[PDB]
């Protein structure tokens, strides 16, 4: 006879219901991904839009109680994690003709049709084989054709669209209570009632700047000692003191600089630690090299994977007579019966891959108490932060050196462990400035300060300040420099890979506290340490009733966003780029162009 | 069907069969619970592919009502081999006793 009796009632039967609803969908995608055929396209049909529709009803028949007074926290929390509405907020008629117009404007980014004036029968595809034609083209004026013939073949269109969506997405989210639609995924984990493990909306744009004082030294310094050694391919066209092109880098924007790394090596004499010798002798495969990884595994303390994954999911080759997909991808199948969608091979990307799925399953299935909405991680960027940095020790060499990958007597190099850390960095680190500006940028212009005719011209004078990515020309409004990116379109949830970035090596260090690795850092296994794995157990267990920051304040002591775990996982690699700049400059002149 | 909705627990050797609407809100239910009301009983909805607690179980659990009634029911209490001409001590069917 109050709120609290059916509030507790109908999420009690909403959480087992609707898990139930979710297994269906999940299985039914899996069934998909594995086997491409005729009607498993069906499988998304009835699955995706069923899960939405009842979440929407779930959600209309959960606001009715006030889900205030309620003594327990959780039950807001996972009501709170209820109340996305979605879609029509405000008004039926212009969200759901914005949404439509979403449906179409998306795949046509996602097409990748480009039409070169010159011939026709050369084209630009959004698939990877672009990084061997972009990231990694062998003629240097081919990366700049292919750079501007792609954007003139997929941004004509795409202007209109983003202008109209960023100027009438606002009110949709203001009228549910969020400063701008941006709102609906910078403050998802945003938690009032209790101080210390809350957050802030507004905390974050803030928060931003202002971290990254101590930051340059570590990001600053390896931008200006690789731009050193892209002078030996690139003639008059680098200026180190200065900027470089964006064409010059492994990512049309910058996101990537990793794809210089085989002409910026400190010393090319010796090369990284590589396990693919290793299969040499037996050739792992993934039925293997899974079994093999459990070797940091199973001492680390927790159980194993799902006794399911091993009897459902293909081994050695899903294709055979049947279309299938096996694409980085981290799965939360529920109902207890966890699996991997990628299939391991002879290749150290696919052994790291391949431990990124099973840390998932052993997140998801460390917090099978937590309620079904909120059966996932701490927010967006924490469930794969934990789930992929099990990803990243596969290749430990002090790991490697255990179980016949390296023989245990070979010395470490001089330079070897700061190659693979120059070369690990261009691709996180050399990524996380982009979103401390370009998306902070974002934020602001979401909050609408910039006026209706300067979304293009500010992006130039802008990207003059941290990033440093300069081009030779400017363009007026004919052109799609802003919003160009695959995640850009549809206002992707960009803190999964903020928070994801800045808590990364965290929780790493965490793990090695009670492993005694003082000496070596940034690669460090937690075999044979039944504390680090009990220790990090709370943070597998939190999910999301639990406050997202409750083992991350307990074990890793730094709650709010955290500087020194960055600078220390790169320590030696920051110490060598403080160290090996002399005869050159730390700084970007970013007024300064050579086209001009 | 196992059952997720009731007034309260179950006594011992208290069997429930009525569906009743696990009646909550002093606001009358009535008829279809529909609005702020549910049917009890929720669905296993299995599936073959599953973890370790997620698929049936049967149970036979005894709990006899060992009262001061005489016990009918008893031990097989199985029988030895038969001995004939020379002595032992024979426990035919309760009697004791030792002879030939
Ligand atoms: C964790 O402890 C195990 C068990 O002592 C060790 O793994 C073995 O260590 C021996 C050396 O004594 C080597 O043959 C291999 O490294 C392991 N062999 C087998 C069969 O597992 C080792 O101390 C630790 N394991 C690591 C570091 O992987
Ligand atoms: C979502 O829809 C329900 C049902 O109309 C409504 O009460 C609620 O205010 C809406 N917004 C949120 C944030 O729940
Ligand atoms: C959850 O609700 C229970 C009552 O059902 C209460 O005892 C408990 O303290 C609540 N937990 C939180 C975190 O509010
Ligand atoms: C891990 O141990 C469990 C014990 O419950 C069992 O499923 C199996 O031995 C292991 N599972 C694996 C290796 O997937
Ligand atoms: C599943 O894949 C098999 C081959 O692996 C083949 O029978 C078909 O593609 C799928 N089976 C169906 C759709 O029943
Ligand atoms: C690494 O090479 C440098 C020269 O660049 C020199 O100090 C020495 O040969 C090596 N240093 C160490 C610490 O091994």
């Amino acid at each position: 006879s109050t709120i609290e009796e059916q509030a507790k009632t109908f999420l009690d039967k909403f959480n087992h219901e609707a898990e139930d609803l979710f297994y269906q969908s999940s299985l039914a995608s899996w069934n998909y991904n594995t086997n491409i055929t005729e009607e498993n396209v069906q499988n998304m049909n009835n699955a995706g839009d069923k899960w939405s529709a009842f979440l929407k009803e779930q959600s209309t028949l959960a606001q009715m109680y006030p889900l205030q007074e309620i003594q327990n926290l959780t039950v807001k929390l996972q009501l709170q994690a209820l109340q996305q509405n979605g879609s029509s907020v405000l008004s039926e008629d212009k969200s759901k003709r914005l949404n439509t117009i979403l449906n179409t404007m998306s795949t046509i980014y996602s097409t990748g049709k480009v039409c070169n004036p010159d011939n026709p029968q050369e084209c630009l595809l959004l698939e990877p084989g672009l990084n061997e034609i972009m990231a990694n083209s062998l003629d240097y004026n081919e990366r700049l054709w292919a750079w501007e013939s792609w954007r003139s073949e997929v941004g004509k269109q795409l202007r209109p669209l983003y202008e109209e969506y960023v100027v009438l997405k606002n009110e949709m989210a203001r009228a549910n209570h969020y400063e701008d639609y941006g709102d609906y995924w910078r403050g998802d984990y945003e938690v009032n009632g209790v101080d210390g493990y809350d957050y802030s909306r507004g905390q974050l744009i803030e928060d931003v700047e202002h971290t990254f004082e101590e930051i340059k030294p570590l990001y600053e310094h390896l931008h200006a000692y690789v731009r050193a050694k892209l002078m030996n391919a690139y003639p008059s066209y680098i200026s180190p003191i200065g900027c470089l092109p964006a064409h010059l880098l492994g990512d049309m924007w910058g996101r990537f600089w990793t794809n210089l790394y085989s002409l910026t090596v400190p010393f090319g004499q010796k090369p990284n630690i590589d396990v693919t010798d290793a299969m040499v002798d037996q050739a792992w495969d993934a039925q293997r090299i899974f079994k093999e990884a459990e070797k940091f595994f199973v001492s680390v303390g927790l159980p194993n994977m799902t006794q399911g994954f091993w009897e459902n999911s293909m081994l050695t080759d899903p294709g055979n007579v049947q279309k299938a997909v096996c694409h980085p991808t981290a799965w939360d199948l529920g109902k207890g019966d966890f699996r991997i969608l990628m299939c391991t091979k002879v290749t150290m990307d696919d052994f790291l891959t391949a431990h990124h799925e099973m840390g998932h399953i052993q997140y998801d299935m460390a917090y099978a108490a937590q309620p079904f909405l909120l059966r996932n991680g701490a927010n967006e960027g924490f469930h794969e932060a934990v789930g992929e940095i099990m990803s990243l020790s596969a290749a430990t060499p002090k790991h490697l050196k255990s179980i016949g990958l390296l023989s245990p007597d070979f010395q470490e190099d001089n330079e070897t462990e700061i190659n693979f850390l120059l070369k690990q960095a261009l691709t996180i680190v050399g990524t996380l400035p982009f979103t401390y500006m370009l998306e902070k940028w974002r934020w602001m212009v979401f909050k609408g300060e910039i006026p209706k005719d300067q979304w293009m011209k500010k992006w130039w004078e802008m990207k003059r300040e941290i990033v440093g990515v300069v081009e030779p020309v400017p363009h007026d409004e004919t052109y799609c420099d802003p919003a160009s990116l695959f995640h850009v379109s549809n206002d992707y949830s960009f803190i999964r890979y903020y928070t994801r970035t800045l808590y990364q090596f965290q929780f790493q260090e965490a793990l090695c506290q009670a492993a005694k690795h003082e000496g070596p850092l940034h690669k460090c296994d937690i075999s044979n340490s039944t504390e680090a794995g009990q220790k990090l157990f709370n943070m597998l267990r939190l999910g999301k009733s639990e406050p997202w920051t409750l083992a991350l304040e307990n074990v890793v002591g730094a709650k709010n966003m955290n500087v020194r775990p960055l600078l220390n996982y790169f320590e030696p690699l920051f110490t060598w780029l403080k160290d090996q700049n002399k005869n050159s400059f730390v700084g970007w002149s970013t007024d300064w162009s050579p086209y001009a | 069907l196992y059952r997720l909705f009731r007034k309260s627990n179950l006594k011992p050797f208290e069997r429930d069969i009525s569906t009743e609407i696990y009646q909550a809100g002093n606001k009358p239910c009535n008829g279809v619970a529909g609005f702020n009301c549910y049917f009890p009983l929720r669905s296993y909805g299995f599936r073959p592919t599953y973890g370790v607690g997620h698929q049936p179980y049967r149970v036979v659990v005894l709990s006899f009502e060992l009262l001061h009634a005489p016990a009918t029911v008893c031990g097989p209490k199985k029988s030895t081999n038969l001995v004939k001409n020379k002595c032992v001590n024979f426990n035919f069917n309760g009697l004791t006793g030792t002879g030939v």
